[PDB]
């Protein structure tokens, strides 16, 4: 690995620099390098890892959607034949996206998840596992679409089980997990009623626990609650 | 319109 | 070259797709591939080449500036020592930037410029040569800073000479060349008075030729004229 | 503030 020769602390320092410079591919490579040092990650370090890869895959997802839409339009009546280029280029972007997802899932499997024993770490990593299977599901169109969906669901469910046992209802990791699992249900699993039910229950139980929080923790929880509400407005 | 998932901090 | 096996028309088609998907590194690679087919480029194809590389280098320049500023701040009094990481990472970004500039200059030298005989093509390519030497100058801090600056100036001057002989004062390529040469004078060559004089003369001579234009050509010219004016406001 | 150069079309 190209980062094998760089100190862990230096990789973290450079990931932060790359974040400031909006160099997210670099940021991801630095954080991969840090993970591969084999030490567990702190809360802040998990955040750097998450930000880096979310930005990389987010660019890929946006591009894939543009290309898929062009492709879909070319495969209708009245549409002039234009050769294999749109499909080829969509496939190229798709393959790169799957590559990034497989890299993240590889880090989680080797060995972030198994070493994570605290609730905050374990729930964060399992959420991440669900998210990156979800991204794979967005582009899957084969035998394995079903199995990918089940992998995402399994990761999210395991995370949900721990979060409900171990964290308060306002915990931001717990809230973001529930938000993303509700998106999984609505957008991937064709279960809009499960999506709405989860979003409603999560919102209501968080609302009732806000009183326990400091002003700063309150700010964090209510941010995610607003997104649950925005989705509920969208979905109903 | 697509559903909103968790943002970056 | 990885694009050696793909048809020219396919490379152009995919560059346009990549533009739509905001995949500018891909767009640049496709257009490099097209250039390397050895045929002269059309006006639209020159635009694809220009857009792709401007976006790539523009990202690099923005990142380099962020990092240079952090670096500059770390090298003052009161500033705590933080090791080599900021300099290393700034150098990494710098090297990649220089690489892109050298790639573009390589395409222009092999063999876009020498095959360009029409004024629109020759002026466009020489402007580009000036621009990419200018970008190299922005990060140069050595013996060769002077020689890089002179290379940029030489390219711009050759372009200016052709443009004044061969194009009307409202020609958008002529206008953009003059805009960028005025930026060269102000930002790189420590010649703000030359910058202001060029911007003023260019603006005034274009103003006097607007009457000759169709509504569409008028739109194009006045866009660039506004930027000359915006700089003149900034500079005075 | 930096000078404005030619934009992309
Ligand atoms: C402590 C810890 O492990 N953290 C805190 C930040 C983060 C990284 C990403 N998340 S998240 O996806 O659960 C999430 C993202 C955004 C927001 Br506003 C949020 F509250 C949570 C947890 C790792
Ligand atoms: C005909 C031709 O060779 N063209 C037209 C577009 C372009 C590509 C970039 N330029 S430019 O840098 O001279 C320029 C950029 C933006 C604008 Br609004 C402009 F008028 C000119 C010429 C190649
Ligand atoms: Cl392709
Ligand atoms: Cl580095
Ligand atoms: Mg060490
Ligand atoms: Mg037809
Ligand atoms: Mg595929
Ligand atoms: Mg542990
Ligand atoms: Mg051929
Ligand atoms: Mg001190
Ligand atoms: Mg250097
Ligand atoms: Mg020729």
């Amino acid at each position: 690995g190209a980062m094998g020769s760089m100190e862990r602390a230096s990789l973290i320092q450079k990931a932060k620099l790359a974040e400031q410079a909006e160099r997210y591919e670099d940021m991801a490579a630095f954080m991969k390098g840090a993970v591969e040092k084999g030490e567990e990650l702190s809360c802040e370090e998990r955040n750097l890892l998450s930000v880096a890869y979310k930005n990389v895959v987010g660019g890929q997802r946006a591009a894939w959607r543009v290309l898929s839409s062009i492709e879909q339009k070319s495969n209708e009546e009245g549409s002039e034949e234009k050769g294999p280029e749109v499909r080829e280029y969509r496939e190229k972007v798709e393959t790169e996206l799957q590559g990034v997802c497989d890299t993240v899932l590889g880090l989680l499997d080797s060995h972030l998840i198994k070493e994570a024993g605290d609730a905050e770490s374990r729930v964060f990593y399992l959420k991440m596992k669900g998210d990156y299977y979800r991204y794979l599901a967005e582009v899957a169109t084969g035998d394995d679409k079903k199995r990918i969906i089940d992998s995402a669901r399994s990761a999210y469910q395991e995370a949900m089980d721990i979060s409900k046992k171990e964290m308060p209802p306002t915990n931001p990791i717990r809230l973001g997990l529930a938000l993303n699992f509700s998106v999984f249900h609505y957008e991937i699993a064709n279960s809009p009623e499960e999506a709405i039910s989860l979003a409603k229950t999560t919102f209501d139980e968080a609302m009732a626990d806000l009183h326990t929080l400091s002003e700063d923790s309150y700010k964090d929880s209510t941010l995610i609650m607003q997104l649950l509400r925005d989705n509920l407005t969208l979905w109903t | 319109q697509r559903s909103t998932s968790t943002p970056n901090v």
